[PDB]
C-alpha cells in the first residue's frame, strides 16, 4: 500500500495501485503462488493479445516459453546466477514483469537445483518508478512468509520445483538510498550514465566473482547510456560473463543497434577487433574520454555461436575465448 | 570570539548545517519550525519556541 501512494505521484494510472489489493496467492493449492500471480497479471491487465503480437511479429516465435524451447530440464535448471539488463521499450510495464516472472518460472521446474539468483535492473525513469510495485509482486510470486524491507534481496521459493530464489532488484532508488545512507532525503539527481557506473562500484564492493550464465539484453529506453551493444561490451570486458554464459536478446523493434549487437555477436575475429576500434577513433573526444564505453570496450577474442533465432529474438552462447 | 574553528566545532557546524538544509526540505506547516540541536552526540531538531 507505501507504494500505492509512491506510484500515484510518479504519475502512474490507477489500474497498478488496484492490482496490488486485488493481488492473493493460496499458499494451500497445489499451483505455485508465481503461477497464480502470472495468471492474474494476464486476467487484471489483459496480456492476451499484446503477448500473441508479440509472438506473432517475431515469427511466431514461443514468447511463451523461449527457455523451456531451446534447453532441456538439466540445462535451463542448472543456470543460476541471471542478470536481466533491463525492460524492453517495445512492451508494456506488466508485459515486461510478466516476461520477468515468466522467466523465474522456467527457471525452477526441478526440484533438484541448486539455488537461484535473478537480478533484474531497472536503468531509466520510466521504469524504476514501478520498482517496489515489481518487489511486492516478487514476495508474492517467491512466498516470502516464510522468515518488506525498502532495499534488499527478495528472497523464497519459486517455481513448480519450489527452487530456492534470490531476487535483486537494482535500481536508482535503492543507489540514491545507498550514497546519503538510507537518510530521509533522496530527493537529488541521478543520470543513468551515473547509475550504470556505481552498479559496477557495487558489485567491485561487494565482492561477487560468481559467474552471469544467462544474460537477458532488450530494447532499452536511454539508448544513448542503456546501449545493448554496449551493454554486453562492458560485461566483456570485466570479466563477469561465465565461460558459456547464453545471451538472450529480445525484442519487436528492429534498428541499427540490433544489426550492430548481431554483427558483433556473430562477427569473425577480425570485424570484432576492428568494430572496437572503429568506436574508439570515431566516438571518443577529450571531454568523452571518461566514459566507461571508454574504458569498459569489449573483448574480440571472445567468440559467441548461434543457439537460437527467431526473426529478432536469439540466443547464443560463449563458444570460446582466444588468447 | 576569531580563528578558524576546532575539529569538534568543524564537524559541528559542517553537520548541523547539511540538517538544516535537509530540515528545511523535509517541512510543512504541520511539522514545527526547529533548532538544529546536539545531543547524546546525535544531531537532534528541537522546536525554535
Amino acid at each position: 500500500d507505501s507504494i500505492i501512494r509512491d506510484l500515484e505521484r510518479e504519475n502512474v494510472g490507477p489500474e497498478f495501485g488496484e492490482f496490488l489489493n486485488t493481488l492473493q496467492t493460496d499458499l494451500n493449492s497445489e499451483k505455485p503462488p508465481i503461477e497464480q500471480v502470472k495468471s492474474q497479471l494476464e486476467t487484471h491487465f489483459n496480456l492476451a493479445h499484446e503477448t500473441q503480437e508479440f509472438s506473432r511479429k517475431n515469427d511466431n516465435a514461443p514468447v511463451d516459453k523461449l527457455l523451456t524451447n531451446y534447453y532441456n530440464n538439466y540445462e535451463v535448471n542448472v543456470l543460476e546466477f541471471v542478470l536481466q539488463m533491463g525492460f524492453s521499450r517495445d512492451l508494456s510495464i506488466p508485459l515486461n514483469v510478466w516476461f520477468v516472472l515468466d522467466m523465474i518460472s522456467q527457471l525452477s521446474t526441478s526440484k533438484q537445483d541448486l539455488p537461484l539468483d535473478y537480478y533484474l535492473v531497472l536503468n531509466n525513469s520510466q521504469t524504476g518508478k514501478y520498482s517496489d510495485f515489481v518487489r511486492y509482486l516478487i514476495y508474492e510470486a517467491v512466498g516470502a512468509e516464510i522468515h518488506l524491507a525498502n532495499r534488499g534481496p527478495i528472497r523464497g521459493n519459486v517455481g513448480a520445483g519450489d527452487r530456492k530464489i534470490t531476487f535483486h532488484l537494482l535500481c536508482k532508488k535503492t543507489a540514491r538510498m545507498i550514497l546519503v545512507g538510507d537518510d530521509r532525503e533522496t530527493d537529488f539527481e541521478m543520470s543513468d550514465r551515473s547509475f550504470v557506473t556505481l552498479l559496477l562500484d557495487y558489485y567491485q564492493r561487494v565482492g561477487t566473482t560468481k559467474k552471469i550464465d544467462l544474460l537477458l539484453l532488450t530494447n532499452n529506453f536511454d539508448t544513448n547510456m542503456n546501449n545493448k551493444l554496449q551493454q554486453l561490451k562492458i560485461l566483456e570486458s570485466l570479466n563477469m560473463l561465465k565461460s558459456n554464459c547464453y545471451v538472450l536478446d529480445y525484442q519487436i523493434t528492429v534498428d541499427q543497434v540490433t544489426a550492430n549487437f548481431n554483427s558483433y555477436v556473430e562477427g569473425i575475429p577480425a570485424f570484432r577487433r576492428h568494430e572496437i576500434a572503429n568506436f574508439l577513433k570515431k566516438r571518443k573526444t577529450p571531454k568523452n574520454a571518461d566514459e566507461l564505453i571508454f574504458k569498459y570496450v569489449g573483448r574480440w577474442n571472445i567468440c559467441y555461436q548461434k543457439k537460437f533465432h527467431q526473426g529478432n529474438i536469439s540466443i547464443h552462447q560463449i563458444s570460446g575465448y582466444l588468447d | 570570539r576569531g580563528g578558524a574553528p576546532c575539529a569538534f566545532d568543524r564537524f559541528l557546524a559542517t553537520v548541523q548545517g547539511v540538517d538544516a538544509v535537509r530540515a528545511v526540505l523535509e517541512s510543512t506547516p504541520a511539522i514545527p519550525s526547529p533548532v538544529i540541536s546536539i545531543l547524546e552526540n546525535k544531531i537532534v531538531r528541537q522546536p525554535l519556541v
